[PDB]
C-alpha cells in the first residue's frame, strides 16, 4: 500500500505541476495578446506623427 | 499363570505408550514444519503483489 502510495503521490505531483505550467502558459499567452495590441498602437502612433496637419 | 496375562497387558500397553508418544511428538514437529511453511505463503504473496504492483507501475 505504501508503495503504491508513492505512485499515486507522484501521480498528485505530476498532475498539479503540470496544471499549473498549463494555467501560466495560459495567462503569458494573455499578456502575449496585450503586449501585441501595445506594440500595435505604438506603430499607429508613428503613422499619426508622419501627418503634420494633425501633429502640428 | 496371572503374570502371563499382566506380562501381555504391560507389553500392549508399551506399544501403545510409544505410538501415543509419537502422536503427541507429532504435535512439536509439525509446529516446527509450520514455521517453515510460513516461507511459502510469504513469499508466494510477495510476488503476487509484485506482479500487480508492476501493472499499477
Amino acid at each position: 500500500e505504501k508503495k503504491e502510495k508513492q505512485i499515486e503521490q507522484q501521480k498528485k505531483i505530476q498532475m498539479s505541476n503540470l496544471m499549473n505550467q498549463a494555467r501560466l502558459k495560459v495567462l503569458r499567452a494573455r499578456d502575449d495578446l496585450i503586449t501585441d495590441l501595445l506594440n500595435e498602437a505604438k506603430q499607429r502612433l508613428s503613422k499619426v506623427v508622419k501627418d503634420t496637419t494633425r501633429y502640428q | 499363570s496371572q503374570s502371563q496375562g499382566i506380562q501381555q497387558l504391560l507389553q500392549a500397553e508399551k506399544r501403545a505408550a510409544e505410538k501415543v508418544a509419537d502422536a503427541r511428538k507429532r504435535k512439536a514437529r509439525r509446529l516446527k514444519q509450520a514455521k517453515e511453511e510460513a516461507q511459502m505463503e510469504v513469499e508466494q504473496y510477495r510476488r503476487e503483489r509484485e506482479q500487480e504492483f508492476q501493472s499499477k507501475q
